[PDB]
RNA sequence: CUAUGACUCUCUUAAGGUAGCCAAAUGCCUCGUCAUCUAAUUAGUGACGCGCAUGAAUGGAUCAAUGAGAUUCCCACUGUC
RNA sequence: CGCUCAUAGCGACGCUGCUUUUUGAUCCUUCGAUGUCGGCUCUUCUUAUCAUUGUGAAGCAGAAUUCACAAAGUGUUGGAUUGUUCACCCACUAACAAGGAACGUGAGCUGGGUUUAGACCGUCGUGAGACAGGUUAGUUUUACCCUACUGUUGUCAGUUUGCGUAAUAGUAGCAUGAUUUAGUACGAGAGGAACUGUCAUGCCGGAUCACUGGUCUGUAGGUUUAUUUGACAAAAUAGUGACCUGCCGCUACCAUCCGUUGGAUAAUGGCUGAACGCCUCUAAGUCAGAAUCCAUUCUAGAAAC
C-alpha cells in the first residue's frame, strides 16, 4: 500500500500506548513482514504492525502476545513529497490480528498510518 | 438504497467516501475505479469529484462537510483545494479550518441542521463552523465516546449509536438534535458506525459485510 | 511554501523539520538551529536574527 | 594444562535402564528402549537380546560396573548373567536421558488422550474439540496420576466436571435422513464404522436409519455425508441418553 | 564444520578487479547497437558535473499513491558545453574484432584538442602535431588521398565513428587538454554515417539533438577516489566486537585450511572509488538553454509556476563549481563522480519504452538556495529585500 | 492401611540420621516436579524430599553490618548491538 | 493399510546398496609439539531441494497439502535458557533444507567450557589422595620472511603519444505483499483462485551528498569555568577546558538514485513418423520450454593487436 517510511523501533523498543484499552506502554517484540537478514534486528516503521507484549498495564492482559499499530514514532521519516516529520514519543494501539482497533487512539496519528488500516484513521482524533 | 460494497476488500466504505446532501466526495484508490461503481448510482445528482485530500486516501472521515461548508484541516495542499473548488459548481462555501489539534472528519459529525462537536474544539473552530455551517453545534460525547464523530452516522431523519450506548444518552440525542435514533451497530465485526455507512437522503453506500437484517434495520431510519 | 514556526522565516519545500508534538500541535522548523533554541525554550523575541525580533 | 586434545567425556547413549536395590545398593543394567514391555508381559526375548550389555552396573550415566566386593555381598551371588535377569524381573524401568522427555510427554499424551473421549456441552448437547476440555482441566486442577487405570482415569476426570459442570456421560442417538441413489456408498462407510437400527430404506422416498453412538462422534458425521456425497444430507436428533457406553462404570 | 548462519554475500564480483579506472574520464565501452532503421543520429556525448540539487514536480504515475501531487525529485546538473566533431574514424569487422581502419581527419583542429597529443605543451616550441597533415588540404594531390581514404570507409567498414572533443576552456576549470572520445554514429546505410561525419567537421554539436527531452540515458563515469580503504568501508564486512585484540575493522577468517590460498573472492582492504562505473536509466528532466555571451541572463532555471527569472545556479554558485552558463541538462538522481568531472553521457543501449521512458516531466520548482550553507532564499534580489 | 510402617526380630559392625536443611558450592537420574519472573528461561528465587551420596564444633540452622567473592532480576544509562 | 484398490501415498516379513555430516573398529603418519570444544566472522564447494522457476503425478473440485523430475542461479531470520554442538520454546517468514572445507576458521578474536597449580562440598580411602561428580578464581606469545590474496608503481622483449579492438577472467539482481482480475472460475455450501497489468516492499548490489540526521582542528562564532598578563579590552595555559550553534568535507535504508533483452537447452508437454500393415514425442528429423547455459549490458584489459 503505502511507501518506506525510516523505521525507528527495533525489537526490543518499548513504546506508549496510545488506546483506551488497558495498556500504559507496549514492548516490540517483532514486526510482521521483516524476513532474513543475518544479525539484523526487526525495526518497524510507522503503520507497522507489530508483535508485542505490555510490560506496564492492567493485569488481566499483561503476559500476552498482542498485536499493535505503530501510529507515531520520533525517528524523522521524509515523505515523499519532500517534507520530513518526528513525533514527540514513540506509540502504540492494540488491535486483532486483522488490524481493528477495537479502543479509542490518543494523541496525533501519523497519515503513513491511517492509510494502510482504516479503523486506525476511525479512532484517531488528530491525522499528522 | 442500503447497498453493500467495499474499498479492496477493506469493507469500510464510510471513510473514503462522503455522501453528504450535495458533492459526494470520494477517494482516490489508485486500482480500480471506486468512484465508477458510485458514479454509476450517482450519475443522477450529487457530483463525485475524485479528489484526494491532505495526501491521505480518506476523505469522508478526514472532511467533514454539510450542504452548506466542506471542511479541509491544515495538512492540505493548495492544489488539493484549487481541484475541489473547480470540481463542483457554486453552492457552498468550502473553508479550510486553520485548526491544527485534529482531523476534521472524526471530530465532528455534521448535519444541515445541527452538528455535533468533538469537546476541545477550541472555540474558534465554533465561529468559524457557525459562520461556514450555519448549524449549531453541541460538544457532547456519547456513552461510547469522546470522539463524537465517526461514533456516531448523522443524516437527516436519522441517526445511529451504539448498543454500548446507554439509553441516557439516546433519549437526550433525540431531544436536543431532534433526530430519532436507533442503538444499531453497522458491520457488526466492528463497533464504529460512521466508517461504515455514508447517507443521503436517497441512498446509503454501506459496508460490504453488513449483515442484511441490519441493513433494514438502518435502512429503516435512513430512508425513511 | 509555509513560514517557520519558531522564527518567521520562509521555509521552502524540502529545507523544513516538521515537528508535531504530544498536544497535537504541529511545528515547521527550517533547520536545527531553530529546533535547538525552541527545545531550549527560549523565546523567540529573545534572539535577534528571527522575523519574531 | 594444555593437553592437545581434552579429556575423556560424558557417555550419552540412547538407551533404556532398569532398577533394582538391593542391600543398601543400586543397581542397573543397560536394556532397549521398547523391549522391557516385552519382557514384563510373559512374552520371550531371547535374554542375550534385551541388553545393551550383560556386565551389571552400579550407575548408567557414569558408567560404572559394579565389582564382586560388593556384589557377593548383595546378590548372594557373583555370575553376571543371572543377576542381570533378577534386575530384570524384579526391578523398576529407571529412564535414560529422555526421562524428561518420556515423562512430561507421557503426561501430556495422557491428557490429550484420556480425557478427550465421550464429552458433550450444554444447552442442546454438541460435541466439540479437544483444546476446550485443555483448558477446563487445567481449570479444574487435575493431576494425573498413570497408576490408576485408563479407562478408571477416564471415569476420573469426567466425575470432577459432573461435579462442576453440567455435562453429559452417556452415548447419543441420531436419525440419518439421506436419498436411496446417492447414499449407499455413504450408508456402507458408517455401517462398518458405528452401530445402526432402524433401517427404513424406500425407493421413492430417503433412506431414515437411526444410531448408537457416542457423544463425540457427531461431528465425523456431519461432515462425511456431505464430503463424499456432493449434496445436502439432514441432521435429526433422535435420543440424548443410551446406557453401556461409560454408565456402566467399567 | 558448514557456516552456520547462512548470510548474502558481502559485495559484487561483477565489478571485481576494484582498481582504479584507467580512463580518466569515462569510457564508452559499448554504444547502441546500430539498426539502420533509424536515422543517422549521434549516441554518446560528454558532460561536466557542475552541482546537484533538488526539484519539485507533479507526478505522473497513474496508481501509485504519489499521483498528480507534488514529490522533491533531487537532481544533478551535468553542463554540456557544445562538441566539436574533429575526424571520423572506420571499423571493420574482423574475426578478432573490430578494428580502426582508415581515420579521416579535418583540417582546422583547435588547439585544445591537440593539446591532447601533447602531455608537455608548454615545452613545445612549434606544436608540431597535425601540421603535414593539414598541408594534405592544400594541395590537391593530398586532397585527392583523403576522397580515397574516404571511400574506402564507406565501402570497407561498418562502423563509423566520429572523434569528437569538448570545450573545457569554455567552462572555467583549469583545463585546456579539450576531452577527446569516438561517439558511433547509428543510422543506416554507412554512405549516409560517413555523410554525416564528413558533413560534421570543424562544427559543433549541442546536447540538444543527440540527447531528447524527457528520455532515459545512462552515464559512464569515474567515481569518487576514497583510496586506500579497509575492508569494512570497501565490501559492507560486519565489524568484529568490541574485545578483538588485532583488530576489529577486519575480516576476521579470510579461508578454510583447504584450498591452502586466499580466494580472489574474500573481502581485502584496498583501493576505494575512481572505479569506472556506468548508471542505466537516469531521466533527464530539463536540458537548459545556453547563457549567451553577448546579451541578458537566460532564465534557465525559471519554470512554469515559479515565474523567477533565476538561472540553475544558486546563490553563490555551486559548490566547487563555477556557474553554469553553458548547455546542461539535469537529470534525476545522482551519477558517479563529484563535481568537476568529466562524464561521458550515452544513449541507452537499448531503446526503452517502459514507464519513465513515456514520462513527461513538468518541473514547478528549482530549489537555488546557498548549498554552501542552508540558504532559505532563492535569488540575490530576494536577499537583499529580505534584511535591507 | 497389601499405600503409611508403629511394632517385631535377627544380621554384620556399636548404633540406625534426633532438631534442623536441600536438586543447596553437596542430587546420578536432572533441563526433578509445583508455583513464579519472561513473549519464550538447561538460568534465578519460593515450596516438595526414600536425600546416587544433607545433618549437628568432621559443627547443623539462622544471620544485622561488611565484601576489588559467586549468581539472577527490575530502574537508570549508554555504539554492547 | 489406504471404504472397494498392493504399488496416489505408504508398506510389514525379507533382500540389495550408497554415504562418510554419528559413534565405534584399528593404530598407518605425527609425542626434539599439527595449539584441542563452542561461538563470532568470512569465503567457497555439495545436493541427499526448504523456498523460488519450469514441469509431471494425487485418494489434485477451489483453497490448502502430499510424491517426483530438470534444477544449487538466489535466498534460508530475530530471540529466552545453556559454554554448549545438540536440545526446547516464543515470534517473524516465500522458506526458516541438510551438509563439507584438518569434526573450515585461536601469529583472526573471545576464553564460557575442558585442562595445571589455590579452594569448597558430596561419596570413596586409615591416610597421602581419587572422581570420567558439582562449584569458584585462573598470563591466549611472534609475521618484518616466501607464497596466496587485495590494491600500487614499473619493464613492454623504430621513439613518444593519441584514439581504440576485446582474447581471457569475473559477473547481479533475487524475492515478496497489496490490488485489478474477482467474491469471479470451482463448489450444494463453507470457503475461494489463476494469466496479464498496476502499485509498493524485503534482501543484495553499484553509486551519491539537493534535502534530513550524525561528526566538527574551520580550534568559525558565542557563552562560561579556574588561573596568568595591574584593571577594561584582547589574549593565552588546562595535551581541543567545558558547553551551544555550525560551514566545507566525509557520511547513513538514519537520506537519495539506479539495477536490461536475445539465442540454445534440461525436465516435460507435443508434431510428422517408422521399427512392428496398427500404435507410438524418437529411432532419422522437428516444435514450445527453467530463477538454467551462452551471449547482451556490466568489471579488468594480456610477452595480444
Amino acid at each position: 500500500s503505502n511507501y518506506r517510511v525510516s523505521l525507528g523501533l527495533p525489537v526490543g523498543a518499548v513504546m506508549n500506548s496510545a488506546d483506551n484499552s488497558g495498556a500504559k506502554n507496549l514492548y516490540v517484540i517483532a514486526v510482521k513482514g521483516i524476513k532474513g537478514r543475518l544479525n539484523r534486528l526487526p525495526s518497524a516503521g510507522v503503520g507497522d504492525m507489530v508483535m508485542a507484549t505490555v510490560k506496564k498495564g492492567k493485569p488481566e492482559l499483561r503476559k500476552k502476545v498482542c498485536t499493535g499499530l505503530v501510529v507515531r514514532q520520533r525517528k524523522h521519516w521524509k515523505r515523499k513529497d519532500g517534507v520530513y516529520i518526528y513525533f514527540e514519543d514513540n506509540a502504540g494501539v492494540m488491535c486483532n490480528p486483522k488490524g481493528e482497533v477495537k479502543g479509542n487512539i490518543l494523541g496525533p496519528v501519523a497519515k503513513e498510518c491511517s492509510d494502510l488500516w482504516p479503523k486506525v484513521a476511525t479512532n484517531a482524533g488528530t491525522i499528522v | 438504497m442500503a447497498t453493500r460494497l467495499q474499498y479492496e476488500n477493506s469493507c469500510d466504505v464510510g471513510v473514503f467516501l462522503k455522501l453528504t446532501n450535495k458533492y459526494c466526495l470520494v477517494g482516490q484508490c489508485g486500482s480500480k475505479q471506486f468512484l465508477h461503481t458510485v458514479e454509476n448510482r450517482l450519475a443522477d445528482h450529487i457530483p463525485v469529484v475524485e479528489t484526494s485530500i491532505a495526501g491521505t486516501r480518506i476523505v469522508g472521515r478526514l472532511s467533514a462537510g454539510n450542504k452548506n461548508g466542506l471542511l479541509l484541516p491544515n495538512t492540505c495542499t493548495d492544489q488539493e483545494l484549487q481541484q475541489i473548488r473547480n470540481s463542483l459548481p457554486d453552492d457552498v462555501v468550502v473553508q479550510r479550518i486553520e485548526e491544527k489539534f485534529s482531523a476534521l472528519g472524526n471530530c465532528i459529525a455534521t448535519n444541515d441542521y445541527v452538528a455535533l462537536v468533538h469537546p476541545d474544539i477550541d472555540r474558534e473552530t465554533e465561529e468559524i463552523i457557525a459562520d461556514v455551517l450555519g448549524v449549531e453545534v453541541f460538544r457532547q460525547t456519547v456513552s461510547g465516546n469522546v470522539l463524537v464523530g465517526t461514533y456516531c452516522a448523522l443524516t437527516n431523519q436519522g441517526a445511529l449509536v451504539h448498543p454500548m450506548t446507554s439509553i441516557a444518552d439516546q433519549d437526550e440525542l433525540s431531544s436536543l438534535l431532534q433526530v430519532p435514533l436507533v442503538a444499531g451497530t453497522v458491520n457488526r465485526g466492528n463497533e464504529c458506525v460512521a466508517a461504515g455507512c455514508v447517507v443521503n437522503d436517497w441512498t446509503a453506500i454501506v459496508g460490504a459485510d453488513t449483515t442484511a437484517t441490519e441493513i433494514s434495520v438502518i435502512e429503516s431510519i435512513f430512508a425513511l | 511554501t509555509s513560514l517557520c514556526n519558531y522564527s518567521e522565516f520562509k521555509i521552502y519545500p524540502a529545507r523544513g523539520m516538521k515537528f508535531v508534538r504530544g498536544d497535537s500541535k504541529v511545528f515547521h522548523f527550517i533547520n536545527t538551529k531553530v529546533e535547538s533554541l525552541f527545545f531550549r525554550k527560549i523565546n523567540p523575541r529573545d534572539i535577534r536574527w528571527s522575523m519574531v525580533y | 594444562m594444555s593437553i592437545f586434545t581434552p579429556t575423556n567425556q560424558i557417555r550419552l547413549t540412547n538407551v533404556a535402564v532398569v532398577r533394582m536395590k538391593r542391600a543398601g545398593k543400586r543397581f542397573e543394567i543397560a536394556c532397549y528402549k521398547n523391549k522391557v514391555v516385552g519382557w514384563r508381559s510373559g512374552v520371550e526375548k531371547d535374554l542375550d537380546e534385551v541388553l545393551q550389555t550383560h556386565s551389571v552396573f552400579v550407575n548408567v550415566s557414569k558408567g560404572q560396573v559394579a565389582k564382586k566386593e560388593d556384589l557377593i555381598s548383595a546378590f548372594g551371588t557373583d555370575d553376571q548373567t543371572e543377576i542381570c535377569k533378577q534386575i530384570l524381573t524384579k526391578g523398576e524401568v529407571q529412564v535414560s536421558d529422555k526421562e524428561r522427555h518420556t515423562q512430561l510427554e507421557q503426561m501430556f499424551r495422557d491428557i490429550a488422550t484420556i480425557v478427550a473421549d465421550k464429552c458433550v456441552n450444554p444447552e442442546t448437547k454438541r460435541p466439540y474439540t479437544v483444546i476446550l476440555i485443555e483448558r477446563a482441566m487445567k481449570d479444574i486442577h487435575y493431576s494425573v496420576k498413570t497408576n490408576k487405570s485408563t479407562k478408571q482415569q477416564a471415569l476420573e476426570v469426567i466425575k470432577q466436571l459432573k461435579e462442576k459442570m453440567k455435562i453429559e456421560r452417556a452415548h447419543m442417538r441420531l436419525r440419518f435422513i439421506l436419498p436411496v441413489n446417492e447414499g449407499k456408498k455413504l450408508k456402507e462407510k458408517l455401517k462398518p464404522l458405528i452401530k445402526v437400527i432402524e433401517s427404513e430404506d424406500y425407493g421413492q422416498q430417503l433412506e431414515i436409519v437411526c444410531l448408537i453412538d457416542p457423544g463425540c462422534f457427531r461431528e465425523i458425521d456431519e461432515l462425511i455425508k456431505k464430503e463424499t456425497k456432493g449434496k445436502g444430507s439432514l441432521e435429526v436428533l433422535n435420543l440424548k441418553d443410551v446406557e453401556e457406553g461409560d454408565e456402566k462404570f467399567e | 564444520s558448514h557456516r552456520k548462519f547462512e548470510a548474502p554475500r558481502h559485495g559484487n564480483l561483477g565489478f571485481r578487479p576494484r582498481k582504479r579506472a584507467a580512463r580518466h574520464q569515462g569510457k564508452v565501452k559499448s554504444f547502441p547497437k546500430d539498426d539502420r532503421t533509424q536515422k543517422v543520429h549521434l549516441t554518446a556525448f560528454m558532460g561536466y558535473k557542475a552541482g546537484m540539487t533538488h526539484v519539485v514536480r507533479d507526478l505522473e504515475k497513474p496508481g501509485s499513491k504519489m499521483h498528480k501531487k507534488e514529490i522533491v525529485e533531487a537532481v544533478t546538473i551535468i553542463e554540456c558545453p557544445p562538441m566539436y566533431i574533429v575526424g571520423l574514424v572506420g571499423y571493420v569487422e574482423t574475426a578478432q574484432g573490430l578494428k580502426t581502419y582508415k581515420t579521416v581527419w579535418a583540417q582546422h583542429l583547435s588547439d585544445n584538442f591537440r593539446r591532447r597529443l601533447y602531455k608537455n605543451w608548454y615545452k613545445s616550441k612549434s606544436k608540431k602535431a597535425f601540421t603535414k597533415y593539414v598541408k594534405q588540404y592544400e594541395t590537391e594531390e593530398g586532397k585527392k588521398s583523403i576522397e580515397a581514404s574516404l571511400q574506402a570507409i564507406k565501402k570497407r567498414c561498418s562502423v563509423v565513428r566520429v572523434i569528437a572533443h569538448t570545450q573545457v576552456h569554455k567552462l572555467k576549470l583549469t583545463q585546456k587538454k579539450a576531452h577527446v572520445l569516438e561517439i558511433q554514429v547509428n543510422g543506416g546505410s554507412i554512405v549516409e554515417k560517413v555523410n554525416f561525419a564528413v558533413a560534421n567537421f570543424e562544427k559543433t554539436v549541442n546536447v540538444t539533438g543527440v540527447f531528447a527531452e524527457n528520455e532515459l540515458i545512462d552515464v559512464i563515469g569515474v567515481t569518487k577516489g576514497k583510496g586506500f580503504n579497509g575492508v569494512i568501508k570497501r565490501w559492507g564486512v560486519r565489524k568484529l566486537p568490541r574485545k578483538t585484540h588485532k583488530g576489529l575493522r577486519k575480516v576476521a577468517c579470510i579461508g578454510a585450511w583447504h584450498p591452502s590460498r586466499v580466494s580472489t573472492t574474500v573481502p581485502r582492504a584496498g583501493q576505494l572509488g575512481y572505479h569506472h562505473r556506468v548508471e542505466r536509466n537516469k531521466k533527464i528532466y530539463r536540458i537548459g538553454q545556453a547563457q549567451p555571451e553577448d546579451g541578458k541572463q537566460i532564465s534557465t532555471g525559471k519554470t512554469e509556476f515559479d515565474l523567477t527569472e533565476k538561472t540553475i545556479n544558486p546563490m553563490g554558485g555551486f559548490a566547487h563549481y563555477g556557474m553554469v552558463k553553458h548547455e546542461f541538462l539535469m537529470l534525476k538522481g545522482c551519477v558517479a563522480g563529484p563535481r568537476k568531472r568529466a562524464l561521458t553521457l550515452r544513449k541507452s543501449i537499448t531503446t526503452q519504452t517502459g514507464r519513465a521512458a513515456l514520462e513527461k516531466i513538468t518541473l514547478k520548482f528549482i530549489d537555488t538556495s546557498s548549498k554552501f550553507g542552508h540558504g532559505l532564499h532563492q535569488t540575490a534580489e530576494d536577499k537583499t529585500k529580505y534584511f535591507g
